[PDB]
């Protein structure tokens, strides 16, 4: 791993769309680093405030900063320190904000689901939102970014407002047959809006943006379901992470379930199972005084049994590059990672960790699922069997409780508390 | 027999919880209406006190 | 087993439903305090 000094104060971080910049957030400041030059700063912004949200615009020109109990939204140009904008329309609150892609605007969410006034950064044009249901959740953009679907609530009913993002007009409003919208996804080819209901009904409502329902992924009425969902970047396969340790993999071409991928418990019950574990070791050669007492990611096939609320449900369903694998895991396996292999539609490369898993990231253009667990180690489901990137003494105690991974999958961002490691892992590829 | 009762009827209890959340959503809608209303006359001009 | 499973599936949904109600309850109290703050 090629990397810089531990960044002090890095309470959180985000990386840019083009992966060239990393924004580090300290409680009162944002530091921007150009990773390609070196992992060094280009600029720093400070605020006499508490930053709760940080976002890069998808051109990596502006940083969106949302301040806490101050209801303040600041937008600053990295490349123009003379362009400073603030949204202080505070009587209604400025509870949150997100960037609106190429519209050069901020959707700023007022409190109490009142308004999500869109504030143009070129001309304000403050169109009202008819009682937005949420801030980030429930707000999504079409694959081409032209349409936006917002979960909204009035008439105490959930419905989706479809807005044309270029003028924010409501263009395709529709009622959804939901109990309580959780989120909204768009098809990769925008031939549908995939609507994710409350976990109570286990259902997905598939609507054509122009006509209402196309299809429904059947509810079971009385069980929790649809814990999480993701779309492949291959034509479009949606993997519905249910709450019953199953993924309903669906070909969105026909909206049919390409079986159920079940986590089970018994590794031996998957016809193609391969099981690995992180295990205690000594260091790689030629290591010296750096000490030992380390671990390595190894195969250990002998292992058969793998280790309401956050129990049972699929915690993740992430598709790999070209979606041959699904990085999943269920809440029932605090210490293990499931990798589903498709086209087999069978479980393979089951990984046990030394401690409970915190999350996963597939590398773009590859696999090598990045597995992190707050251990000062990056574990990978290396395609070539196994890999562990030990983190160094810089930050010897750094846990890595959160991980970001650049789309230009060269740069890794590891976050713990007021602390970040920015680097270039075993990425020769 | 009681498990048949546990099943019979929590579909109903789910329905009663739905009535309660609707009661609350309705009250919140009324309060939201009050917020929009109060804002229309209070902040439309009082926003100037602020700014 | 058949019944208990359903029964759980029902309890599982009920607790999530209750949570919807609770955020609406907390909404309701915060909404009232906002209005009072505005009037005063």
């Amino acid at each position: 791993m090629q990397f810089s000094n531990i960044i002090q104060g890095a309470c959180s971080a985000i990386f840019s769309q083009d992966s060239s910049l990393i924004a580090i957030s300290n409680g009162s400041k944002i530091l921007i680093k150009d990773i390609n030059q070196e992992l060094i700063n280009r600029n720093v912004y400070s605020f006499q405030d508490i930053i709760t949200h940080m976002e890069f615009s998808p051109d990596n020109q502006l940083i969106l900063v949302v301040q806490s109990n101050s209801n303040t939204v600041e937008v600053k140009n990295f490349n123009d320190e003379q362009w400073i904008c603030k949204i202080v329309d505070q009587a209604c609150g400025l509870l949150h904000a997100v960037w609106a892609p190429d519209s050069r605007s901020i959707i700023t969410f007022s409190d109490f689901q009142m308004k999500a006034t869109i504030y143009s950064l070129t001309d304000k044009q403050q169109y009202l939102i008819k009682n937005p249901k949420y801030t980030d959740k429930g707000l999504s953009f079409s694959s081409d970014g032209k349409f936006m679907a917002l979960a909204e609530r009035r008439d105490i009913k959930d419905y989706i407002g479809i807005y044309y993002t270029k003028d924010w007009k409501l263009v395709n409003h529709f009622q959804v047959d939901t109990m309580d919208l959780v989120d909204i996804q768009w098809s990769k080819d925008d031939g549908s809006i995939l609507v994710w209901d409350s976990s109570i009904n286990y259902k997905f409502l598939v609507y054509h943006p122009s006509n209402g329902l196309i299809q429904r992924i059947q509810p079971y009425e009385y069980a929790l379901g649809i814990k999480c969902v993701e779309l492949s970047n291959t034509p479009n396969f949606v993997a519905i992470g249910s709450y019953d340790e199953k993924i309903r993999l669906v070909n969105t071409l026909t909206w049919k379930i390409i079986t159920e991928l079940e986590h089970k418990a018994n590794i031996k019950e998957y016809s193609n199972a391969v099981v690995y574990r992180e295990q205690n070791s000594t260091l790689l050669n030629a290591q010296h005084l750096v000490d030992r007492t380390t671990t390595q990611f190894v195969i250990d096939e002998s292992i058969n049994k793998l280790p309401k609320s956050q129990q049972s449900g699929v915690t993740d369903v992430t598709f790999s590059f070209n979606a041959n694998y699904i990085a999943s895991k269920s809440a029932s396996f605090p210490n293990a990672v499931f990798i589903w292999e498709v086209s087999l539609l069978e479980l393979r490369y089951i990984i046990l960790l030394q401690n409970p898993v915190k999350g996963f990231l597939w590398s773009h253009n590859s696999n090598n699922l990045i597995i992190y667990a707050g251990s000062n180690k990056i574990y990978f489901w290396s395609l070539d069997g196994a890999s562990v990137c030990e983190l160094p003494q810089y930050g010897k105690q750094f846990s890595v409780n959160k991980v970001l991974w650049n789309k230009n999958s060269k740069c890794l961002v590891l976050i713990d508390r007021r602390d970040a490691i920015i680097g270039y892992p075993p990425i020769d590829l | 027999k009681q498990l048949q009762t546990e099943a019979q009827d929590l579909k109903f209890v789910l329905q009663k919880s739905e009535e309660r959340c609707l009661k609350l959503q309705d009250e919140n809608s009324a309060l939201k209406n009050k917020l929009d209303t109060i804002s229309a006359k209070v902040y439309l001009p009082s926003c100037e006190k602020g700014f």
